[PDB]
């Protein structure tokens, strides 16, 4: 139900740009945080809100998924 | 014994060169007319065709 | 003493003579009368059947008088019957020996023959009421291995072996009829007249002799070569062999004229020849060698016309059929092949 | 808009890289090979009683390079399944199974071998053709055996953010039997053919160098080269199943390993690739061979 | 050689009863078997073949389903089981031999016969039914089928063969134009296409009988209507 | 297309490719042994202590063993010895209590070094590049009696040693041991044998054990 609820989230919007910013911020990157990722936004001062609030919704909700991404050649 | 061998190997040596001989020239003119009456049904010398062929695959 | 030494100079003047009146007799020869011939046209022939079936070594192959079967001797201790149209096997005869060397395959179609290294040839029947094969005749009389043994009809059959005789046999009796000696060696190759009158025998001490089968004593010997004598055949006129010995050479002789006419030999051929064979129409000389491949001669101008090569080991049987139409090959690689 | 706000991007890392190029020539050199090698083998599976057993491997080998562009494919693609839900749990699982056929026969190989140095007298009487294809059969059997769990445990998900689908593996939080499984899956499919390997060749050396007849230098170097290839070739790849296998999905220690899988897979999948060579060079007449048929 | 069968007795009309055969004097092993019925007072047909190796067994369409057909080689011994019969079920069953290779002479021996009593298809005409004939005369015989004998390889598969009264047939000609083991030179055959004729020369005392015409294109194999001669 | 009559014949072919495969297989299960000499050098005892052409088989611990004497063929030895090419190894006898005979032919010429010549001859032939060479030296009893009237350097003009059984028997041994020209491929066993023994069969079990694990050490790809 992460798409139910990230569209619950962006429901909340008020431009285009929030929308892409939220987006953007349930991306599956792993090597940083959402708070350091953030760190490279500086477009849209607005932006970095949705942006941290939007990616720590998905980060908590991907967690307990139990799947694990085995490669074909196992 | 070694007399009675020299006496039959004289004797096999008379009877070799008592029988006649023709030329050389007439035995290859009979071999070439031989070759050449009968070349006409030689299988192997012509490739005959593959209808009459029983060894066709 | 003085007697042997006279009898020595009687024999040398004796050769002597024989030597000019050989002679005397050549005029011209085959190579400035065929030069004005036509040349044979370079010639290709493929194999067609292949035969498999057997575990060692192929030592013995003989044609059939239908042109459509075929036997076939290895030392596994197995005589097989080839069908070559179908590639089928009609028989197979176990051997009590197992080191054979020969096979012969009567005219008639009744009965087969083999053996070696054993001193017994045996005959063996093919119809039977009960419905095997069984053997018949068992002949023992010489003290060498049986080199080739031919058959003139179904209750006859001459043989050569390595103690230098030859000999003519009755079936139903099993007397040697006849004997042939006059050899100096070892006796590898004999070779029988179409007209049932005359058989060739060659011998290891370079020589050929030519002997009838009613009388029983020798005609003509022919001498000229340097090795052993390992093949013979006839000319299908009736009038002229051909020899290969293991000098890289083969020769034709005549038997009208006591000479020799023509040598077959090349500069690229240093190993021997383990079979020599004709065609129906006396044109083309198939020779086989030890270099795993055989050769075509004209057997007028003694010029090579082609190759046949796909054998992996060396050629030891080869055979043309009565209508001239196949030719077969064995070879110590465990496979006959069938070359149109 | 595909670019983010954020500067992060997607492109392939090094490792990544390293492994296209070992697959490339991976697959060129080892489907020629192994297709020579199963030509030269196959017409002397009658007479020939050693052949049958080069056979087998020499197939396994093929199928394996043969499943290679498949897994260069799923790389550029960043892991996308495009062929749908049975494929996800049918497709690994013979990949699994011609690797495990293609260890288990090394070492019943291996084990022939010890069997025909030592006791040479009952393989004289009661050694053919058929035992060959049972020994075969019975490999092939554990093999298919020890990879059904491929069958059992594979399924798809989908994530949205980009659109795509991912095949994996998923024990719906049994610990117990993951480990049991990657247990199961290391002791047979490891240690004990290792050993087997090791132990019957340095029999075989000892016996061999015993007596003077039988005494050369060609059999250390075909079993050193065996051995060490074995070893070295697939040590990382067990290495990374097994940490990966016991640890949890989110640890720097985890991420660190992810890094690291495909590259690992390349460099075991290099013994398949080394394992025609061995025949054709340690081997009598191999031009011959090729040249008679 | 020699083969005797038994195992014939009488059966209700429903029931059960196997038959033997055994044989002696040849390599049993290398031969295929055939059973042939014959019905009383009527001609003979084919029921089953066994081939060598027992891989290959052919039944007939009017029995198949209900009988069985069986081999034992160490004990030299042809069985037959008969599971179901009917009341067209009663005639005289022989036994008959043959072999297949190039040159061979299939159906060469018959044996004797045993009787059981109760209580597409190539058709094989052979329009004369009878012929009065007085010794020292030539007499032709004359057998037409369907379809034509002949086939690619050359071969032409007609079979000639005889019955003396009280006695087993016997192989007179096989593929028309070989002349059989144990006949005497005056018989003959030939023919072409579908027609066939079988040519007598001399007659004497022993040539009195019926004689059958048998083709071997394809299975079933079918005989014709006997052509009964008197003297 | 094949008729009712074909199909059977092709099962007979086949049920005769089958038999001559099974018949095969049970060939190749038996030990082949080439048993030569020098006409007296003691065929006799050797067959009578292990047991045209003779064929002689035994059975020692599950190996079954087929031995071919050939030694009353007298013709040309280069026109069938091709015949033996695939043999397992070759029993080679000399009798070296003829060491002062002479030979029966020619009063010059002596018996040893018929045997030599004869052993040169069969050893580097093109046939048995890599054939084993199983060499029993025959009745050293008699040489032992013998060696003190006659001394040996009758037949070898070039020794000088204690003239005692073992010298002699070492020098016989190292003579001919010394005319193989491979001794890479080729591996030659000496042993010294009487009248009463029973230990010859062993010898040759452990010679023929070791040539069967080479060879299939050989067909493996691992020698």
């Amino acid at each position: 139900t992460l798409q139910k609820k990230i569209e619950e989230i962006a429901a909340k919007y008020k431009h285009s740009v929030v929308k892409k910013c939220c987006y953007d911020g349930a991306r599956v990157n792993n090597d940083e945080t959402c708070e350091q990722r953030a760190a490279r936004i500086s477009l849209g001062p607005r932006c970095i809100k949705a942006f941290t609030e939007c990616c720590v919704v998905a980060s908590q909700l991907r967690a307990n998924i139990s799947h694990k991404d085995m490669q074909l050649g196992r | 014994a070694s007399i009675a061998q020299a006496r039959k190997l004289v004797e096999q040596l008379k009877m070799e060169a008592n029988i006649d001989r023709i030329k050389v020239s007439k035995a290859a003119a009979d071999l070439m007319a031989y070759c050449e009456a009968h070349a006409k049904e030689d299988p192997l010398l012509t490739p005959v065709p593959a209808s009459e062929n029983p060894f066709r695959e | 003493g003085s007697e042997l030494d006279q009898l020595r100079q009687e024999a040398e003047q004796l050769k002597n003579q024989i030597r000019d009146a050989r002679k005397a007799c050549a005029d011209a020869t085959l190579s400035q009368i065929t030069n004005n011939i036509d040349p044979v046209g370079r010639i290709q022939m493929r194999t067609r059947r292949t035969l498999r079936g057997h575990l060692a070594k192929i030592y013995a192959m003989h044609w059939g008088t239908d042109s459509r079967l075929l036997v076939s001797a290895s030392q596994d201790g197995k005589l097989i019957i080839w069908d070559s149209y179908t590639t089928n096997k009609v028989h197979a005869i176990p051997l009590r020996s197992s080191w054979v060397m020969t096979c012969a395959y009567a005219p008639s179609g009744n009965y087969v023959a083999c053996g070696g290294l054993d001193n017994i040839c045996s005959i063996y029947n093919l119809k039977t009421r009960e419905g095997n094969v069984r053997v018949s005749r068992e002949l023992a009389g010489h003290t060498g291995y049986l080199s080739c043994c031919r058959f003139l009809d179904d209750n006859q059959i001459v043989t050569s072996s390595g103690d230098t005789t030859c000999a003519l046999w009755d079936i139903e009796t099993g007397q040697q009829t006849t004997t042939f000696t006059g050899h100096t060696g070892d006796v590898m190759s004999l070779s029988l007249a179409p007209d049932t009158r005359l058989f060739v025998s060659g011998a290891c001490d370079a020589s050929a002799k030519l002997w009838d089968v009613r009388e029983g004593m020798c005609r003509q010997t022919f001498t000229g070569h340097e090795s052993d004598i390992n093949a013979i055949c006839f000319f299908p006129n009736g009038n002229a062999f051909a020899t290969g010995s293991d000098d890289a050479t083969c020769r034709l002789f005549d038997l009208r004229a006591d000479q020799e006419l023509m040598t077959y030999s090349h500069d690229n051929i240093i190993c021997g020849i383990t079979s020599v064979s004709f065609s129906k129409s006396g044109r083309l000389l198939l020779a086989g060698y030890d270099d795993f491949n055989c050769n075509v001669w004209d057997a007028l101008k003694a010029d090579r016309a082609g190759v046949l090569a796909g054998h992996d080991n060396r050629v030891s049987c080869l055979g043309v059929t009565d209508d001239g139409m196949a030719v077969a090959t064995g070879s110590w690689d465990s496979f006959l092949k069938i070359w149109n | 808009l595909n670019t983010p706000v954020d500067k992060t991007s997607n492109t392939l890392r090094v490792p990544d890289i390293l492994a296209l190029v070992i697959f490339a020539v991976v697959f060129l050199v080892g489907v020629l090979g192994n297709a020579l090698v199963v030509w030269v083998t196959a017409f002397e599976a009658k007479r020939t009683i050693n052949a049958i057993w080069f056979l087998n491997l020499a197939v396994a080998d093929f199928l394996s390079c043969l499943a290679l562009p498949i897994l260069f494919t799923s790389i550029v693609q960043h892991h996308h399944w495009p062929f749908g839900g049975a494929a996800c749990s049918i497709l690994p699982s013979l990949i699994l199974l011609n690797m495990y056929a293609s260890i288990l026969l090394l070492a019943t190989i291996s084990a022939d071998r010890f069997l025909l140095v030592f006791k040479p007298i009952w393989c004289q009487n009661f050694r053919g053709a058929g035992l060959a294809w049972i020994a075969c059969a019975v490999a092939w059997g554990l093999a298919l055996l020890l990879t059904i769990p491929s069958f059992l445990y594979r399924v798809v998900r989908e994530e949205y953010f980009p659109p795509k689908v991912l095949c994996g593996v998923d024990y719906s939080h049994d610990k117990r039997r993951e480990r049991a499984v990657a247990i199961v899956r290391l002791v047979l499919g490891f240690l004990w053919p290792l050993l087997t390997l090791t132990i019957c060749y340095t029999f075989i050396l000892l016996r061999t160098w015993s007596r003077r007849a039988t005494r050369s230098t060609k059999t250390l170097k075909v079993v050193v080269a065996v051995v060490a290839s074995f070893f070295i070739f697939w040590l990382p790849y067990q290495v990374t199943g097994i940490m990966m296998s016991f640890l949890e999905p989110s640890s720097p220690t985890f991420l660190l390993l992810k890094k690291l899988d495909s590259l690992c897979v390349s460099f075991a999948y290099i013994n398949c690739c080394i394992n025609p060579i061995i025949y054709v060079v340690a081997g009598q007449g191999f031009q011959g061979r090729l040249r008679k048929s | 050689v020699q083969l005797v069968e038994s195992g014939g007795g009488l059966v209700q009309p429903g029931g059960s009863r196997k038959l033997s055969c055994s044989a002696s004097g040849f390599a049993f092993s290398s031969f295929g078997m055939h059973w042939v019925r014959q019905a009383p007072e009527k001609g003979l047909e084919w029921v089953a073949y066994i081939s060598s190796g027992s891989g290959t067994i052919y039944y007939a369409d009017t029995v198949k389903g209900r009988f069985t057909i069986s081999r034992d080689d160490p004990k030299n011994t042809l069985f037959l089981q008969m599971t179901s019969l009917r009341s067209e079920d009663t005639a005289m069953y022989y036994c008959v031999r043959s072999i297949y290779y190039y040159g061979s002479s299939p159906f060469d021996f018959w044996g004797q016969g045993t009787t059981l009593t109760v209580s597409s298809d190539i058709v094989m005409t052979q329009a004369t039914s009878s012929v009065p004939v007085t010794p020292g005369e030539s007499v032709s015989i004359s057998c037409r089928s369907s379809k034509s004998l002949l086939h690619s390889n050359g071969n032409t598969y007609l079979y000639w063969f005889l019955q003396r009264p009280g006695q087993s047939p016997q192989l007179l000609i096989y593929r028309m134009s070989n002349l059989a083991s144990g006949v005497p030179d005056r018989f003959s055959g030939s023919g072409s296409g579908t027609a066939f004729t079988l040519t007598i020369s001399r007659l004497e005392a022993e040539d009195v009988g019926v004689y059958y015409c048998m083709q071997h294109l394809e299975y079933p194999l079918t005989f014709g209507a006997g052509t009964k001669l008197e003297l | 297309t094949l008729s009712a009559e074909d199909k059977a014949a092709v099962e007979r072919s086949k049920m005769i490719d089958r038999n001559l495969r099974e018949d095969g297989e049970k060939a190749a299960r038996e030990v082949k042994l080439l048993l030569l000499g020098a006409g007296e050098s003691g065929k006799s005892t050797i067959v009578k202590q292990m047991k045209g052409i003779v064929e002689t088989h035994f059975t020692f611990k599950d190996l079954h063993f087929k031995m071919f004497d050939v030694g009353g063929q007298r013709s040309e030895r280069k026109k069938w010895i091709h015949c033996f090419e695939g043999v397992t190894a070759i029993i080679f006898c000399v009798a070296l209590s003829d060491y002062d005979l002479v030979l029966a032919e020619d009063e010059e010429m002596n018996r040893m070094h018929e045997s030599m010549k004869l052993f040169d001859s069969i050893c580097n032939n093109k046939w048995f590049t890599d054939t084993s060479i199983i060499l029993f030296l025959n009745k050293k009893d008699l040489f032992e009696e013998k060696i003190k009237k006659s001394p040996l350097t009758i037949c070898y003009p070039e020794y000088a040693g204690s003239n005692t059984y073992e010298e002699a028997a070492a020098y016989i041994q190292c003579q001919f041991e010394d005319l193989n020209k491979r001794k890479d491929t080729k591996e030659i066993y000496t042993h010294f044998t009487c009248a009463t023994d029973t230990k010859n069969v062993q010898f040759v079990f452990d010679a023929v054990t070791d040539v069967i694990i080479k060879n299939n050490l050989k067909d493996c790809g691992l020698f």
